[PDB]
């Protein structure tokens, strides 16, 4: 019933941040971050 | 000779009443053994539900300890067909973010900032304190995990 | 008088297994019930409990810190602790302990060779080595310095 550690203020922000407006995908993104290596130039 | 049918069947009366008498008993510890399965799970539904809680409880203070030793919380997780996320805060000035692992095998880690829903002016203080890169998605290799974290961590508490 | 008596017999035998059958049917009932509970119940612990040990798995890789116990008295609350990174020695264990809430920090060392115990003793402070306590203020500030001195 008593708490040495005091609890968590961080948590407070899972209800106020909207974390799930956005998802996207792990592999697009890390196809976008090289961009193209096929050009003209290839 | 001939048999009346009536003295021929008082016999087969006593014979059903018999086999009945027996499922009675039969029914009779049956229920018994039901009765007694459903106090068993009922025991096992009362253990079950108390250790989910407590190991819940044991999480949410290592995730305590972890928020006032290195100030930063891991919320929540998430997973795609395409890859597996974490929701994230950190610091005490705060920021938010998620991070992301490709769901093949050759690693470097995503790193998506969470800045909508921020005040005109929050957002400069973090941009005063923070690189510009970071509130831009990017990645960094898995080595970086630890260098990652203690650049935001310096950024914030500097 | 009792091929009467025996039929009725009969009658009231046939109601008295109706009852019988019927308690069954709910009894089973309740056991497909519980059944279900408990099956679902059972993922939803082992769900939760990898879940909840990938994010730790996170925390070790962000913070460079694991917490794999936690030793709670009437007294305070501890937790094992290892800080640092494997290859000199670059990893050091201790107990934290909370106690106007107070820290204690404790060494462990036992576990060592005397050549990972030189390395230690050269790139961390000699208080590092000796039982402190110190404000919950400190923690944060506690750990960074751990944290610098070890890679």
């Amino acid at each position: 019933k008593k708490r040495f550690l005091p609890q968590s203020v961080l948590i407070k922000r899972e209800d106020e941040i909207a974390f799930d407006d956005f998802h996207l995908d792990a592999r697009k993104v890390l196809n976008d971050l090289s961009a193209t290596s096929e050009n003209p130039f290839s | 000779q001939q048999i009346d049918s009536a003295d021929l069947l008082v016999a087969n009366l006593v014979n059903e009443n018999f086999v009945l008498s027996e499922k009675l008993d039969t029914k009779a510890t049956e229920i018994k053994q039901l009765q007694k399965q459903i106090d068993s799970l009922n025991a096992q539904v009362k253990e079950l539900k108390t250790q989910t809680s407590q190991q819940a409880e044991n999480s949410e203070v290592i995730k305590d300890l972890y928020e006032y030793l290195c100030n930063v919380r891991v919320h929540k997780s998430y997973e795609d067909d395409s890859g597996l996320w974490f929701d994230i805060s950190q610091g005490t000035s705060i920021m938010d973010y998620k991070l992301g692992f490709v769901k093949a095998q050759v690693t470097e880690v995503i790193y998506a900032p969470v800045l909508k829903q921020r005040s005109t002016e929050e957002l400069y203080s973090l941009q005063s304190k923070l690189p510009e890169y970071l509130f831009e998605t990017l990645s960094f290799p898995l080595s970086s995990l630890n260098q990652f974290y203690n650049k935001i961590a310096k950024s914030l508490n500097k």
